């Protein structure tokens, strides 16, 4: 169901600082075989979106160690410390409902200060 | 491991339409090839995806005969195949080696093409 939660939107941040997304919905989100799953990816500008994998965010490739997360229930969460001054990318977290629904986090994006 | 797409298609409205991505140095039969757009002024949202090794496809109900795809196992390539041009197709596009069959993940999404821009 719906576009899911953003958490946040998007404010001017200035570099080296301190952020955190968090993915939710009414949706149960977490299948009996007990990973939860919840889909997040990154894109900066210029295209080619990015591994941050099922497990209320995860990953298994060489992309920044700035970014990480883990989670419960319906609510889930990544991290961002140390906010670099190059990740002027877009975030989001995606649906589990196989053929059925095609949903994505609602454009979360770095603004700078 | 890599990918590579048709340029931009920008035209007038109306006519029949494909556009292509191939995969290459990886095992192409063996991952599906799933799909998502980004209009102009747009956030993604998400049209379906196809299997190279026999064509079983579940494009999404937003899309579904709105929509054609299909892919060949001998050059490596898949392609959207539309039977006509929408306005509302105006869009920049995407393809990827897919979700589900892992051993384990949903998500599996992690080898990615350079994006093409069909245009009305
Ligand atoms: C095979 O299936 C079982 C049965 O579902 C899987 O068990 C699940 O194991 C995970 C740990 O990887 C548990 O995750 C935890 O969930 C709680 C909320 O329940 C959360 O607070 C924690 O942060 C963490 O995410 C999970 O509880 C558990 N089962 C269920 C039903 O949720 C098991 O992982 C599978 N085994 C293998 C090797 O794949």
């Amino acid at each position: 169901d719906i576009v899911m939660t953003q958490s946040p939107l998007s404010l001017p941040v200035t570099p080296g600082e301190t952020a955190s997304i968090s993915c939710r919905s009414s949706q149960s989100l977490r299948h009996d075989n007990g990973y939860n799953y919840l889909d997040w990816y990154l894109q900066k500008p210029g295209q080619s979106p990015q591994l941050l994998i099922y497990l209320g965010s995860k990953r298994a490739s060489g992309v920044p160690d700035r970014f990480s997360g883990s989670g419960s229930g319906t609510d889930f969460t990544l991290k961002i410390s140390r906010v670099e001054a190059e990740d002027v990318g877009v975030y989001y977290c995606m649906q589990t409902l196989q053929t059925l629904m095609f949903t994505f986090g609602g454009g979360t994006k770095v603004e700078i200060k | 491991v890599q990918l590579v797409q048709s340029g931009a298609e920008v035209k007038k409205p109306g006519d029949s339409l494909k556009i292509s991505c191939k995969g290459s140095g990886y095992k192409f039969a063996t991952y599906w090839i799933g799909w998502v757009r980004q209009m102009p002024g747009k956030g993604l949202e998400w049209m379906g995806v196809i299997y190279p090794d026999d064509s079983d496809t579940r494009y999404s109900p937003s899309f579904q005969g709105q929509v054609s795809i299909s892919v060949d196992k001998s050059i490596t390539t898949a392609y959207l195949q539309w039977s006509s041009l929408k306005a509302s197709d105006t869009a920049i596009y995407y393809c990827a080696r897919c979700y589900d069959f892992w051993s384990g993940y949903q998500f599996g999404m992690d080898v990615w093409g350079q994006g093409t821009t069909v245009t009305v």
